[PDB]
Formats: C-alpha cells, sequence, structure tokens
C-alpha cells in the first residue's frame, strides 16, 4: 500500500515541524520558559504517526501490486478465498459487563468489587479468545 | 478371598440381586449430579453435628462469663452463649467445626434450590413421578426451617432479634388461635425458660430425622423408577443409555463426594462466618443495624419489609398487618407442591415420559419459571435494603419504593422477554437444520459475489445444497471447531516432541475408535 | 390447546400457548393494585407520581393490545 | 429533650395532652409493629426509626407513623419530678404497648 | 501568645462568612449560629474534614495550628465545649483510652450500636442520611463528635456519660477496629449477605464446575 | 488473499494509542518538576540504583527470548515456541518480583503516594507500566493454552508475532522511562 504510506508521512512530517517551533518559541517570550505539557503531547502524537506510517511503508516495500492497489484491473482478479469471519457470538456483552463492574466497584471505593470485576474480566476474556478452538469433548 | 467370598454365598446366597445391581445403567449428563450436592452436604451435616453435641449446653440460666475472651468478662450471659462461646475459644479446632457446618448449611440450601431448578425447566416432574416431587417439596420446607432453629441456637443479639420479631410476633397475631399458639410454643410471654432446649431437642433429633427417612424414601423412588433422559442418537421411551454402576458410576460418585468435602472445607477454613464473639448476649433492650436472617429467609424478611400497612379495626379486635405475611407464606407453600397437577389440568396432557424437554421447546413454562425467580430476587434484594443503601449510595425510601413496585413490574417484563427469548432460540435451531453450519469462510466468485461456505449435516441434492432435516429434540452443532474440523496438535509433552511413530499411531487408533462409537450407537 | 406451527416452530413438543384475556386481565390487576397503593404513611408525593404514571404505562399498552386485536390488525 | 426552639409544632394526641414534663416526652421503645425496640432517633429530624423493617415515627406528632407497614402510634409515658428532683412516672401507659393481637392494641 | 485570635478571626472571614455570617449569627438561608458552640465542635467539624462545605467527610483545608485559631476565635464568642489537652498544650490522644473494655463495650451496644453496628461499621438512616464507619476516628475525635453531636446524632453530655464512660468507649472502639479475624477473611463486617454471596459465587460455582468436569454433557 | 495480515494492521495502530496514553503520563510527569526547585527529590528519597538495572537487563533478555519464539514460530513447530515462550514468562514474572520488591523497601521509611509530588508522579508512572507488564504475562499464558488444544495453523504464527511485538513496545517504554527517572532527574 503507497497512499496510506505518504499520508502519514505528511501527517508526521507536520507534526514534528509543530512541535519544534512550539518548543523553541516557548524556550523564549514565555512566563516561565519551556511549557513542557504540550510539548510532550506533540512529540509524542509526532512517535505515533511514525511508526504507523514507517510499518505501512515496510510493507509496501516488501509487497507486490494488489488489485486493489491496482487500478486496470476487474473483477474476475479479486476471485477468491477471503478470511475467517466470525458469525454470531454472545461473548462481548459480558466481557462489557464484567468491565463495567469492575469501573462501578472502581467508582465507589469498594475493593471486592474490583476484584471480583477483575475476575470476571479475566474469565470472558479467555472465553473469547478460546471461542473457536476447543475440541470436541473427550467422553 | 476365595474362602471368604463362598462362605458368604453358602449363607445368604445373593449372587443375583448382586448381579442385578452391579449391571444397572446410569446417564451421564452433567446436570445430574445437583441431587448429589445435596446429599453430600446432608452426610457433612449429620457428621459436624453430631460433633458438636458433644460441647453443647442448651439452657437458658443466668451466668457471668469468666473466661479467656477479655473484652466478654463480667458481663451475664447466658448458658447457651457461654457454651458456644467455649466451643469456639476453649476446644482445640472447635470454631473450625462450627465454620464448616454453618458453610455446609448455606450449600446444602443452595445445591436443593439449584436441583429444583433443573427438575421444574426440564419437565422431569410429569406422569409417573408427581409424588417424588410432593415429597422433594417437603424436603425443601423443612430443610428451611431447620437451618433457622439452627442458627437461632447460641443465642445473641441477632439470633435473638430473629426469634422475636419473626416467632414470637408472627405467631402473635394470628386471627382467632394466635396467642394460644404462641403460649403453647413458648411457654408464656416471649423470653422464656424453655425455648431454646425446645429448639435444641427439636434441631437435633426430630427434623433430621423426618429429613433422613424423607431422604430415603426420595432415593428408593428414583431407584425403582429408572432415570430420565435427553433425547439423542440412541435414546428412547424404552431404554436407558449410560453407564453401569460396577466399574464407572461409583468411582464417579466417590469423587465427586470428595471433592464437595474439599470444597468445604476450604472454605469453612479461609471464610468467616457468624462471628458470635463480636456480637453481645441477646437482651431486649439494645440492637443493632444489620438484622438479616440467611440467604434462604431473606425473603420472608423482604416481603414483611415492602408489604404496605394494611390492618383492620372492627367490633372489639384486630388484625395486624404480618397477617398478610402468613397467608402469602402459606399460600407459596401451598402452590409449589401442587404444580403438577395444576399443570396436568390446563394442559391436559396424561401420558407417560421418560424422555426431557429442552427448556426452549416449552416457552411458557419457562416464561413462568423466570417469573418466578425474577420475583425471587426481588424479594431478596428488598431484604438487604440497608447494606445495598449505605454501600451505593441510594436513599432508603427510594430503595423501599423500588422494591414495592419491582414486585408488580419486573415479574410480567420478564415473561416477555422470556417467551420471545425461547421462540429466538428455536428459529436459531430450524435454520442451521435447513441450511449447514456456517464456517465463517468468505468467498468472491469471480462475478464480484460474497458467499459463505455452509457446511452440510446431511444428504446433498443434485446441485449442491443439502435437504433440510427434520427436528428431533436434540441439540446441534454451531460451531465448526465442535465438530472434528481443526484437531490434532503435536504429541509430545510441553517442551519435547515424540517420535513421528508414536504420533501417528495413536491419532489413527483415536480416530478409529471415535467412528466405532459413533457407528455403534447410531445402529441400535 | 393450539398454536400453529409458523409462529412457535416447537408448538408439538410442549406447552406453548396462554389465552389472551388472562394477559389482559392480569394487566388490569397490577394496575388496580399499583393504585390502591396510595393508601398509607406516605408524607410527601414524590411516590405517588410514580404510581400513577406506572399504572398509566400499562393500561395504554392493554388497551392498544386490545383495540388492535378487535380489528384484525393482529393475530 | 426537645429543644426549646421548636415546642410550637407539637401536637399532643387526644388523651395525652399533660403527659410530657416541659421538654421531655418519654415514649415507648417497643415498636407497634413486631416489637423491635425503636432506638434509632434523628435529633433534628424529630424521626424515630425502627432498624429491623425500617418504620419511622414522628416524635413531634405523638409519634405517628410516618412510613412503613407500621400503622399505630407508639405509647406514651406520663412523667413528672418528686419532692427532691428526680424523674419519677406519673402512673401507666394509657393502652396496651407492642405489637397488636386479637383482643385489642 | 494566647492574647491573639487575629488569626482565626482572619480565615473565618475568608473561608465561612458566607455561610454563617460576619458575627457567627447564622446566615438565615444556610447555616446555623455557631454560638453556643465551642472549641470542640470547630475541631471535630474541621479536622474531620466535614468544613468549609460545599456533608460528608473530606480531606481537611485547616492544619498548621490554625484548627486552634478557629477554635480560639469561636471558644471567645461562646461557651461551649473545649477540646482535652494533655499535659505539653497538644491533643490527647493516648490519655483518652481507658482500661475496661467489658464496660465499654456494653455502653456501645446499648448507646452507640443500633446506628453504626455491632463492630463499628456503617449504618443507614433514613431518607439520604447514614451512619458512618468508626475506623479512622482517631481517639479526640471519637470523644469530641460524642461530646458535641454532629448533623442528626445524638448529643452526650458529661453528665449522663461521664469522663470514665466515654474513655472506655473510646477504647472499645479503638480495640474493635483493630483486631484480627480469627476465622478467616471476614467478608466485610455485616451479618449473612456476604456470606450468602460468597457462597453463591464461590461454592456453587466450583460445584458446578467440578459437575460439568466430571459428567458428560449431551 | 489478504496480502498483508490485518492482525497486524490492528495491533500496530493499537500500539500507537496506547503510546499517546503514556504521554499523558509523561506531560503529568514533567510538570511538578519545574516547580520543585533545589535538590527536587525530597530529602526522605533516594533512588537505589543497584537494583534497578539487573531489572533492565533482564527486560532486554526477555526481548530477546521473545525474538526466538518468534524466529521458532514462523517455521511451523509448536515445541521451541513453547520454550522461548516459557522463559519469556519466567523472567518477566521475576522482573514484576523485583519491581515489587522496590516499592515495598522504597514505602518503608519514606516516600508514599498520599504523602509528596514526587512520590505521586513516581509511583503514576511507574504502576501503569508494571499493569501494562502483567497483561502481557497473561497474554504469553492464553496464546500457549491456545496451542495446546489444535494442530498448528498459521493463525496460531500471527497471534504468536502480534503478542512479540506488543512485549517489544512494553519493554521500549521502559527503556524511556527508566533513562527518564533514574538517571536525568
Ligand atoms: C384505526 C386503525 C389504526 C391503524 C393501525 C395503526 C398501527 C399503529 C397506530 C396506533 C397509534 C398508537 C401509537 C402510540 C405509540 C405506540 C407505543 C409502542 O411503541 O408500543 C410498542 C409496539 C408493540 O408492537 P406491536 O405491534 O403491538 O406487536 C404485536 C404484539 O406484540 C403481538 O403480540 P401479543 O399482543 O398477542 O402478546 C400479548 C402480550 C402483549 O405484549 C405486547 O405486545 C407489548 C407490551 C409488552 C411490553 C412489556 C411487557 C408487559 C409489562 C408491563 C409494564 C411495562 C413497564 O402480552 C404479554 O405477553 C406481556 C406479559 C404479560 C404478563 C402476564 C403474566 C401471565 C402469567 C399468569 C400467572 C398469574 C400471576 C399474576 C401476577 C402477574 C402480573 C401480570 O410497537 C413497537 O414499538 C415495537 C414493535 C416491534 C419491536 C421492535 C423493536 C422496538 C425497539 C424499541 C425502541
Ligand atoms: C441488564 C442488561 C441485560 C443483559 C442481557 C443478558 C446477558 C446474557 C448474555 C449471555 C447469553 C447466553 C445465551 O443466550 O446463550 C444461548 C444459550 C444456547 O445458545 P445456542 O446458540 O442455542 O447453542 C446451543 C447449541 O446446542 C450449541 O451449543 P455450543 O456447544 O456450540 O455452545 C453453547 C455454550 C453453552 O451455552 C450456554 O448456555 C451459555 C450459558 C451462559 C449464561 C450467561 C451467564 C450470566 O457452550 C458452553 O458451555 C460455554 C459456556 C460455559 C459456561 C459459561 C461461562 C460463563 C462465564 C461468565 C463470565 C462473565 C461474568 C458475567 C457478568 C458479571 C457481572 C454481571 O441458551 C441460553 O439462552 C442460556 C440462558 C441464559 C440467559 C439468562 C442469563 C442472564 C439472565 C439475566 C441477566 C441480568
Ligand atoms: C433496592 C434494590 C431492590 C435495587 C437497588 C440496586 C441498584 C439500584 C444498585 C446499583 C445500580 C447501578 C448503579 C445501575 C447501573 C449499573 C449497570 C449499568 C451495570 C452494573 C450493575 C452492577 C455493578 C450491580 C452490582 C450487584 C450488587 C447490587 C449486588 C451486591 C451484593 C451484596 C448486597 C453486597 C454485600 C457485600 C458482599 C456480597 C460482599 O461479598 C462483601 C465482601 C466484602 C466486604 C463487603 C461485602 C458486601 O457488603
Ligand atoms: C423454579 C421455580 C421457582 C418454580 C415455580 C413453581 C411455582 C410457580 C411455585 C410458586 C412460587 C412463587 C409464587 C414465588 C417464588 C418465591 C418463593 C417460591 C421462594 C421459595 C424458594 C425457592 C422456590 C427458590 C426458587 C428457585 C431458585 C431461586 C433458583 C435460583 C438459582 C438458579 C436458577 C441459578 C443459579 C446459578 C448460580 C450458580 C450463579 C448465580 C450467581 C448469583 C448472582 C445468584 C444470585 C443470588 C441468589 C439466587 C441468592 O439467593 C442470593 C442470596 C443472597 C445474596 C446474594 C444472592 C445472589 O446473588
Ligand atoms: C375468642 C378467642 C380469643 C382468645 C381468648 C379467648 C376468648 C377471648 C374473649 C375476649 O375478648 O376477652 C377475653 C375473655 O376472657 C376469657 O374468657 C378467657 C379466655 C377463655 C374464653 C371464654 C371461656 C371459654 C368457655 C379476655 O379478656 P381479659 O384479658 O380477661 O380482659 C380484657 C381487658 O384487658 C380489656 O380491658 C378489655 O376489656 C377486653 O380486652 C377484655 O377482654
Ligand atoms: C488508580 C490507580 C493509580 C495508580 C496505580 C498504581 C499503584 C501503585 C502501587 C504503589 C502504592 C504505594 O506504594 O503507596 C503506598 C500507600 C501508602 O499510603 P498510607 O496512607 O500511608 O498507608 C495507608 C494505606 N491505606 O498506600 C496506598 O496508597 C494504597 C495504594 C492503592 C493500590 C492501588 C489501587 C489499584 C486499583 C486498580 C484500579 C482498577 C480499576 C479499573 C476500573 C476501570
Ligand atoms: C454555607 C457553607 C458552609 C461553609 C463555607 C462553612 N460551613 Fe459550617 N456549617 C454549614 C452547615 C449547613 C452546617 C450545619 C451542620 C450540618 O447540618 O451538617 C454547619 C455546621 C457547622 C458547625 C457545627 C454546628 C453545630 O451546631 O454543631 C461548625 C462548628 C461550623 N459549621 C464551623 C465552620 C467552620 C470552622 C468553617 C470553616 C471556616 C465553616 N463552618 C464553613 C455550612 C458551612
Ligand atoms: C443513628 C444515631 C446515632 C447514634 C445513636 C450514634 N451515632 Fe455517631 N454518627 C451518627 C451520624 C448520623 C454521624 C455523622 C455526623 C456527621 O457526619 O457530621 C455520626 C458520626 C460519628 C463519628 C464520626 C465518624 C468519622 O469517621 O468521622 C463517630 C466517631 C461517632 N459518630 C461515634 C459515635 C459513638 C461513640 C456513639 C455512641 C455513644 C454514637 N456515635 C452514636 C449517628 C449516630
Ligand atoms: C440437617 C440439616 C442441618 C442444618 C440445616 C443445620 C444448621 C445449623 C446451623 C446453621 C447452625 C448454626 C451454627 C453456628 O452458627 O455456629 C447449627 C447449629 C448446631 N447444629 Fe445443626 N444443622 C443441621 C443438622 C444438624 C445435626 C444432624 C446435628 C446433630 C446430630 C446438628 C447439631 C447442631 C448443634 C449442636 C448446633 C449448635 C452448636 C453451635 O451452635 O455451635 N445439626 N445447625
Ligand atoms: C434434600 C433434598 C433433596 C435431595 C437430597 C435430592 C436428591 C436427588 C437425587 C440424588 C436425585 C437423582 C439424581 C439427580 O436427579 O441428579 C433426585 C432426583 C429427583 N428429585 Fe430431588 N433432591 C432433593 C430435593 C428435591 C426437590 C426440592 C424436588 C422438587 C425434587 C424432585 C426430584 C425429582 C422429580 C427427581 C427425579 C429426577 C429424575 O428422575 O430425572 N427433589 N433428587
Ligand atoms: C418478619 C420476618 C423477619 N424479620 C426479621 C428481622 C430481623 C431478623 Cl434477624 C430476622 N427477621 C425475620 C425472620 O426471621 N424471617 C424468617 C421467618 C419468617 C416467618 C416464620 N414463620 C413462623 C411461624 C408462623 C406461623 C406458625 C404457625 C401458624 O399456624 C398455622 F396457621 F396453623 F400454620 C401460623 C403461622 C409463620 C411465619 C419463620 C421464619
Ligand atoms: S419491628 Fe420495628 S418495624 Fe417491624
Amino acid at each position: 500500500m503507497h497512499i496510506e504510506a505518504r499520508l502519514f508521512e505528511i501527517l508526521t512530517a507536520f507534526f514534528a515541524l509543530a512541535a519544534v517551533v512550539y518548543a523553541v518559541l516557548t524556550a523564549m517570550f514565555a512566563t516561565g520558559g519551556v511549557e513542557w505539557a504540550g510539548t510532550t503531547a506533540l512529540v509524542l502524537t509526532t512517535g505515533l504517526t511514525l511508526i504507523t506510517g514507517t510499518f505501512f511503508r515496510f510493507v509496501a516495500r516488501r509487497l507486490d501490486t494488489r488489485p486493489e492497489d491496482y487500478e486496470d484491473a476487474e473483477i474476475s482478479d479479486g476471485a477468491g478465498e477471503l478470511g475467517f469471519f466470525a458469525p454470531h457470538s454472545w461473548w462481548p456483552i459480558l466481557i462489557s459487563l464484567s468491565f463495567s463492574t469492575a469501573a462501578v466497584g472502581a467508582a465507589l471505593w469498594l475493593p471486592w468489587l474490583i476484584a471480583a470485576g477483575v475476575a470476571f474480566v479475566i474469565t470472558s476474556v479467555c472465553g473469547l479468545v478460546f471461542e473457536y478452538y476447543w475440541g470436541p469433548e473427550k467422553h | 478371598l476365595a474362602r471368604q467370598a463362598e462362605d458368604i454365598d453358602t449363607r445368604y446366597h445373593p449372587s443375583a440381586a448382586l448381579r442385578r445391581q452391579l449391571n444397572k445403567v446410569f446417564p451421564t449428563h452433567w446436570s445430574f449430579l445437583l441431587g448429589e450436592i445435596a446429599l453430600y452436604s446432608f452426610v457433612v451435616l449429620l457428621i459436624t453435628g453430631v460433633y458438636l453435641t458433644l460441647f453443647f449446653d442448651p439452657s437458658m440460666v443466668d451466668v457471668t462469663y469468666n473466661g479467656v475472651y477479655q473484652p466478654l468478662r463480667g458481663v451475664e450471659m447466658s448458658r447457651a452463649y457461654q457454651s458456644a462461646l467455649d466451643i469456639s475459644f476453649e476446644v482445640r479446632g472447635g470454631l473450625f467445626v462450627r465454620q464448616i457446618h454453618h458453610w455446609a448449611a448455606l450449600m446444602f440450601a443452595a445445591a436443593i434450590m439449584v436441583h429444583l431448578a433443573r427438575i421444574f425447566f426440564t419437565g422431569a416432574f410429569r406422569r409417573p413421578r408427581e409424588t417424588n416431587w410432593v415429597i422433594g417439596s417437603l424436603l425443601l420446607i423443612l430443610a428451611m426451617f431447620e437451618g433457622y432453629f439452627g442458627y437461632s441456637l447460641p443465642d445473641d443479639l441477632l439470633s435473638g432479634l430473629g426469634l422475636r420479631a419473626a416467632l414470637s410476633s408472627i405467631t402473635l397475631g394470628m386471627p382467632v388461635i394466635g396467642t394460644w399458639l404462641h403460649w403453647a410454643l413458648f411457654g408464656g410471654d416471649f423470653p422464656g425458660t424453655i425455648l431454646i432446649p425446645r429448639l435444641y431437642a427439636l434441631h437435633i433429633l426430630l427434623l433430621p430425622g423426618i429429613i433422613l427417612a424423607l431422604i430415603g424414601l426420595h432415593l428408593a423412588l428414583v431407584w425403582f423408577q429408572k432415570h430420565t433422559q435427553f433425547p439423542g442418537p440412541g435414546r428412547t421411551e424404552h431404554n436407558v443409555v449410560g453407564v453401569r454402576v460396577m466399574p464407572v458410576f461409583a468411582f464417579k460418585s466417590g469423587a465427586f463426594f470428595a471433592a464437595i468435602v474439599g470444597v468445604l472445607g476450604l472454605m469453612g477454613g479461609l471464610l468467616q462466618i457468624n462471628p458470635i464473639w463480636n456480637l453481645g448476649p441477646y437482651k431486649p433492650s439494645q440492637v443493632s443495624a444489620g438484622s438479616q436472617p440467611d440467604f434462604y429467609m431473606m425473603w420472608t424478611e423482604g416481603l414483611a419489609r415492602i408489604w404496605p400497612p394494611w390492618e383492620f379495626y372492627f367490633w372489639h379486635h384486630t388484625i395486624p398487618a404480618p397477617v398478610w405475611v402468613a397467608v402469602i407464606m402459606g399460600l407459596v407453600f401451598v402452590l409449589l407442591p401442587a404444580y403438577p397437577f395444576l399443570e396436568k389440568r390446563f394442559t391436559g396432557d396424561y401420558a407417560h415420559h421418560n424422555l426431557l424437554q429442552r427448556p426452549r421447546d416449552v416457552p411458557v413454562r419457562t416464561a413462568i419459571g423466570a417469573m418466578a425467580i425474577a420475583f425471587y430476587m426481588v424479594l431478596t434484594l428488598a431484604a438487604m435494603n440497608d447494606i445495598i443503601a449505605l454501600k451505593f449510595h441510594i436513599s432508603l425510601n427510594a430503595t423501599t419504593w423500588i422494591g414495592r413496585i419491582g414486585m408488580v413490574i419486573l415479574p410480567p417484563f420478564v415473561y416477555f422477554i422470556t417467551y420471545r427469548w425461547c421462540i429466538g432460540l428455536q428459529r436459531s435451531d430450524r435454520s442451521v437444520l435447513e441450511h449447514g453450519v456456517e464456517t465463517g469462510i468468505i468467498k468472491r466468485l469471480p462475478h464480484g459475489a460474497y458467499i459463505e461456505l455452509h457446511q452440510p449435516l446431511g444428504p446433498v441434492d443434485e446441485h449442491g445444497h443439502p435437504i433440510p432435516l427434520q427436528y428431533q429434540g436434540a441439540p446441534l452443532p454451531k460451531r465448526m471447531n465442535k465438530l472434528g474440523s481443526a484437531g490434532s496438535p503435536g504429541s509430545g509433552s510441553f517442551l519435547f516432541a515424540d517420535s513421528a511413530a508414536e504420533d501417528a499411531a495413536l491419532r489413527e487408533a483415536g480416530h478409529a475408535a471415535e467412528q466405532r462409537a459413533l457407528a455403534a450407537l447410531r445402529e441400535h | 390447546t393450539g398454536v400453529d406451527v409458523e409462529d412457535v416452530p416447537s408448538a408439538e413438543w410442549g406447552w406453548s400457548h396462554m389465552p389472551i384475556g388472562v394477559m389482559h386481565i392480569g394487566g388490569l390487576l397490577s394496575a388496580a393494585f399499583l393504585l390502591v397503593m396510595m393508601r398509607g404513611n406516605h408524607v410527601g408525593h414524590v411516590e405517588d407520581w410514580f404510581l400513577i404514571g406506572f399504572a398509566a404505562v400499562i393500561v395504554a399498552l392493554v388497551g392498544r393490545n386490545w383495540w388492535l386485536r378487535r380489528r384484525g390488525w393482529i393475530r | 429533650r426537645i429543644k426549646p426552639s421548636d415546642l410550637g409544632r407539637v401536637v399532643k394526641r387526644k388523651g395525652q395532652e399533660s403527659f410530657n414534663f416541659g421538654e421531655f416526652f418519654a415514649f415507648t421503645k417497643v415498636c407497634s409493629h413486631l416489637g423491635c425496640p425503636s432506638s434509632l432517633y434523628e435529633q433534628q429530624s424529630y424521626r424515630i426509626l425502627c432498624p429491623c423493617h425500617q418504620s419511622q415515627f414522628d416524635a413531634l406528632h405523638f409519634a405517628k407513623p410516618i412510613f412503613g407497614p407500621a400503622a399505630r402510634a407508639l405509647a406514651q409515658l406520663p412523667i413528672t419530678i418528686d419532692t427532691d428532683g428526680y424523674l419519677v412516672a406519673n402512673g401507666d401507659f394509657v393502652e396496651p404497648v407492642g405489637p397488636a393481637f386479637w383482643e385489642r392494641t | 501568645s494566647s492574647a491573639l485570635l487575629r488569626t482565626g478571626k482572619q480565615l473565618f472571614d475568608t473561608s465561612c462568612v458566607s455561610c454563617h455570617g460576619a458575627n457567627l449569627q447564622g446566615v438565615p438561608d444556610h447555616g446555623p449560629s455557631l454560638i453556643g458552640v465551642g472549641e470542640a465542635a470547630v475541631y471535630f467539624q474541621v479536622s474531620t474534614g466535614r468544613m468549609p462545605a460545599m456533608a460528608p467527610r473530606k480531606d481537611p483545608i485547616f492544619d498548621e495550628a490554625q484548627i486552634d485559631a478557629i477554635g480560639a476565635y469561636v471558644q471567645a464568642n461562646g461557651g461551649g465545649p473545649t477540646v482535652v489537652r494533655n499535659p505539653d498544650g497538644s491533643i490527647a490522644t493516648q490519655s483518652l483510652r481507658g482500661n475496661d473494655l467489658g464496660r465499654g463495650g456494653d455502653l456501645f451496644r446499648l448507646n452507640c450500636a443500633s446506628c453504626h453496628n455491632f463492630t463499628g461499621k456503617g449504618g443507614a438512616l433514613s431518607s439520604g442520611k447514614y451512619a458512618p464507619d468508626l475506623a479512622p476516628a482517631n481517639e479526640q475525635q471519637i470523644l469530641t463528635a460524642m461530646l458535641t453531636g454532629p448533623q442528626n446524632m445524638p448529643k452526650f453530655s458529661n453528665r449522663q456519660l461521664s469522663f470514665e464512660a466515654k474513655k472506655d468507649i473510646i477504647a472499645y472502639v479503638k480495640v474493635a477496629t483493630e483486631a484480627r479475624q480469627p476465622g478467616g477473611y471476614l467478608l466485610g463486617g455485616f451479618g449473612p449477605a456476604p456470606e450468602g454471596m460468597a457462597m453463591w459465587i464461590i461454592g456453587m460455582v466450583a460445584a458446578i464446575g467440578l459437575a460439568l468436569w466430571i459428567g458428560a454433557r449431551s | 488473499l489478504n496480502r498483508p495480515n490485518m492482525v497486524s494492521v490492528g495491533t500496530i495502530v493499537w500500539l500507537s494509542s496506547e503510546l499517546m496514553f503514556f504521554a499523558g503520563l509523561f506531560a503529568m510527569y514533567f510538570t511538578a518538576r519545574a516547580q520543585a526547585g533545589g535538590a527536587w527529590p525530597p530529602e526522605p528519597t533516594e533512588l537505589n540504583l543497584a537494583l534497578a538495572v539487573p531489572v533492565t537487563l533482564v527486560l532486554i533478555a526477555s526481548s530477546f527470548t521473545c525474538q526466538m519464539g518468534v524466529f521458532a514460530a514462523e517455521r511451523g513447530d509448536v515445541f521451541g515456541l513453547r520454550r522461548w515462550y516459557v522463559i519469556t514468562f519466567l523472567m518477566g514474572l521475576f522482573f514484576v518480583l523485583g519491581q515489587g520488591y522496590e516499592y515495598i523497601h522504597l514505602v518503608e521509611h519514606g516516600t508514599t503516594i498520599p504523602g509528596s509530588a514526587y512520590g505521586s508522579v513516581f509511583y503514576l508512572a511507574t504502576g501503569f507500566h508494571g499493569l501494562h507488564v502483567i497483561g502481557g504475562l497473561v497474554a504469553f499464558v492464553l496464546l500457549l493454552a491456545r496451542t495446546k488444544m489444535s494442530k498448528f495453523t498459521p493463525a496460531q504464527a500471527t497471534a504468536a508475532i502480534v503478542v512479540s511485538y506488543y512485549w517489544h513496545f512494553v519493554d521500549i517504554v521502559w527503556i524511556a522511562l527508566f533513562a527518564t527517572i533514574y538517571f536525568v532527574r
């Protein structure tokens, strides 16, 4: 993919420019020196876009043309078998209930509720991860 | 031991009843152990209570403590409270034993309730078994009252408040008999001298005896009317498919017994229940904030809390409010044992039944049961008003009114949702019967179309679509991995692999044995 | 009693019909019971308005169902 | 003991107008529902709360119940002082104390 | 330098006059008079943090001997009770612990346990209000609490509850909040509700999980 | 079909968002260091560098072990994967135990969360990283248990790879935190 990488490179360039400009303009001309709270956010949003763009760049350099990236193409090119898309599942609502229990137990300071919520989150996430890998029962 | 076995055989010659009992077949469903749980809890209760009777003194005479527990020295208390304190602090391992006793009582009640839920929802109470249902209901009532009389024995402040309020002042208010019952039971006015010995005699001798007789009768009826079963591949109304007692079933039952005893010991050692020393001896002038009976009487307490103050005053007389609680509790206790006859009168079905129903195939009964469970949960939560309003910052009057209104609007809402949910499950089953099992794989079909690659459960027609099956009351698979689709991991241990020959041989013999089991059970 | 299979697929495997008169009368009775609960020691009227508001919704639903069933739009 | 500030919001039930001695009132402590000690007293709402099932009586209105399954008022005891300055009882309750039964309150 | 309450009436004027008045007169909208009250009321209300209020317990705003400043300034305008002091002039902590726990516990169960608990946990009152937990309050706070009678809590004078009685109650409270549970993990201090919950959510799930493991499903 | 991996893209963008979270925490830390003039680590607080070096080297060795496990996973054998991931789990557990020990020995005689500003920002910055490490440990255990229950397919390889570079992100942000707190001061 060539255009996504270019988008992220544009964003990273602008963010780095803005971060450096803000840092050096608040080093002077400011009440107490460098501002130290917007500077950090700016360098690390630059780092975010940089990470994403670099990953996309490597994947693009390690890839041959794709029917999506390619113009000139027809629908007989993508004829094949896509991945695995999960049909019906009921684990998400249980995960959300467990996380909400832990959150309300953290709002009102109740340690037992926090412990129960964490245990339920571990259980529900385990159920979600193993859903399509449990084998038949051994009897 | 040939000599001993033969001499037993010429003196008794059973040799045929033993063979008839060693070949009995029992179905193997995880849901058929919820009664074993209650049975094992009862056994543990018997053992620990027999241990406890060697140290308890059930008197109501007053003494001064003069013991080892210092923050209570010089306080005047009854003899039962002092005996309980002596069990707790002066016998090596007594606190552990009474904590096991209380935890086992709680597990007894909970297991009974879960077992009743199973029996009701699967429909195992129909024509041949109404009387067994009735015996079970009586056992439930007796267990409730036995636990109550039990935790009211070491008379401290909480037990005293419970006794006073419930027993004394609800028996005192009955319309005509009333005070006569109160004086026959207490020997006089509320704080007497014969209450605790009478409760002790009722609790260690009478109710355990009645419960033991009823449990014997229950298990006999279950043994001679063979167990029910779920519909399946080789199951009919005329046979029992499972495992014989001889090698397997006794083994599984004993292992389950040991595991339940282990759980009870662990949670009787690690969690604290009923610390009577933090309380004080019962005195009619002081009170605390919790109140609260054990969780199997909380519905009675909640019903007393959220019932409005409706009294009737006519000529020279008075009918107080707790009369309402009395008739409602009696109505519940009368409507529980008489349900199978009501259902057979209303549906008009009087045939023998040995195959169970899935709860999704009977929407109306499932909705009724869900409504009753919602009602019970509302009544139980209305009993911990103080704790809820204190921990979660809610008004107290707010919780009272929430319970008072929920008592009317939650059951019907639950009924509606449960009915619609059951029918939705039925439709989801019919869809996988008509088509195949969804695999989750997508294709693009060169003229840009997306299909999803179902997998048939039976034969197929000329153009690849499966011919629809018929429903047979048995569950259907929904995930491709539950059918053998992606399996067979390596055959190492956890970090080092085995040889290839061993892996191939084990995999291949396992596959063969699976196929043979399937083909054998189909054909019968 | 009887229900067609196209509404309840497993209509021959168990009880699946409850007559509608039971539901209508039960709704009316529950509304009446909510109303009669203004007799007591309620000083303050914040609670009475919830009783009146929940008894109007039940009556509205019961009346809607009855009127639609009477004109054939349902069943 | 009622604060002298209010002493004007008292209602004084029909038969017990002289059962109080100044700012002392001396109601009973056995709840008129099922007999638990109604000991929770809120000093500036003048409400008595029974902790067993949460009834509420109005200490300024002859202990009239204003919440819950409680339906009858708490009994009041007449008090006075003797020739030495100690608090004594000026008689007996006008009615039975505690829960009700078939015969009467 | 006791003739210095110019501090005191420097903090009150900038943190209290909007709800009590410039002359401690009780703005007829929000606050009470604060004239008959003394140093003990101010100490209990500010040290626990219930004071200056936007009433729950919060973090305190004032120390570095300014609780003394406001207390002396308020005591100079009335005759309320005063805070106990040790031979150094500081507030007594250790001298307010009695030596008899039986009498203290009996007095607690008769007078105090109705609203709080058997062992000093919380309790719920009507329409909002509750009775807090007695664990984090120190000794002088307990004494001044039962001496000044804060909102909706009764007032126990030194004539109906003598000073020994108060010291013994303090000792019982401080011992009941700091003793072990010699039976395992206590489930919060309350009765059978946490016990029933722990049963249903530990023992029954263990039993049903083992039943699912042992027995087949069909 | 699907020449670039999907789980990879998802994990990458999520790791970017997590970086922004830690940015917020860093911004909290740098302020209140500009205000404290002089010995801005207060007198009762001084950091024991004799313990913070070994745990950092242990974490770096963990990163190496995880990369070796992924190398073993890309060729379809489960046992090399299992061995290297068990080693990584053990080293991460050792790191967490060392961090907890330093917390104990440092709260013993001084610095607390409600007792200072430096202690507040220090505990807040390092405890969230500890929570992330614990989450990574849970992910390792779940992945091993999942490889135990079916045959090895490319999906298992993809899961291993994404868990791997989550771990890498964790032990890189740790290097950042360490160099900022213990040396720069
Ligand atoms: C099945 C149905 C009850 C039969 C109906 C037959 C006929 C209608 C009889 C009429 C009865 C009607 C009129 C009134 C009902 C109320 C009355 C009968 C009460 C008597 C007691 C008896 C009948 C018990 C009813 C059945 C019982 C409640 C089964 C519930 C348990 C089952 C279904 C699921 C349990 C699964 C369990 C392992 C996980 C649940 C986890 C927790 C949240 C369970 C919930 C929970 C419970 C259930 C507590 O009791 C509890 C008590 C104290 C503190 C907390 C809790 C608590 O959290
Ligand atoms: C209007 C907001 C408000 C502010 C600001 C405020 N108070 Fe209060 N104060 C109240 C209210 C309302 C009460 C009534 C007590 C209650 O109901 O809890 C009260 C009660 C008191 C009491 C106890 C009264 C009694 O009779 O026992 C004292 C003492 C007190 N305040 C002093 C202070 C002090 C010291 C400050 C800090 C300079 C302060 N107040 C600031 C509102 C306020
Ligand atoms: C239900 C009536 C009631 C009685 C009786 C009662 N309390 Fe209180 N108590 C309260 C209320 C309400 C508060 C909260 C006052 C506030 O927050 O301003 C409180 C507060 C307290 C506090 C402050 C707790 C804290 O953490 O700051 C202590 C200490 C205390 N009471 C001790 C006692 C003692 C000792 C007794 C027995 C002599 C007693 N109480 C009797 C209701 C009561
Ligand atoms: C069968 C069902 C039983 C139930 C539900 C039950 C329940 C209880 C409970 C909850 C207690 C309170 C214990 C405590 O709080 O310390 C108790 C006390 C007691 N139980 Fe049981 N019990 C049963 C059977 C038995 C049996 C069969 C015996 C004797 C053979 C027995 C002997 C005792 C004794 C002596 C006490 C009082 C000792 C004490 O309180 O420490 N119980 N019972
Ligand atoms: C209000 C309940 C309650 N509040 C609190 C508050 C605090 C605490 Cl700690 C506990 N509680 C509880 C409490 O303990 N609830 C359990 C309970 C409830 C009722 C009964 N029953 C006894 C026999 C009666 C009876 C007996 C014979 C009769 O004669 C006839 F007609 F022939 F049958 C009629 C009625 C009925 C009620 C037992 C236990
Ligand atoms: S006992 Fe006082 S309210 Fe029922």
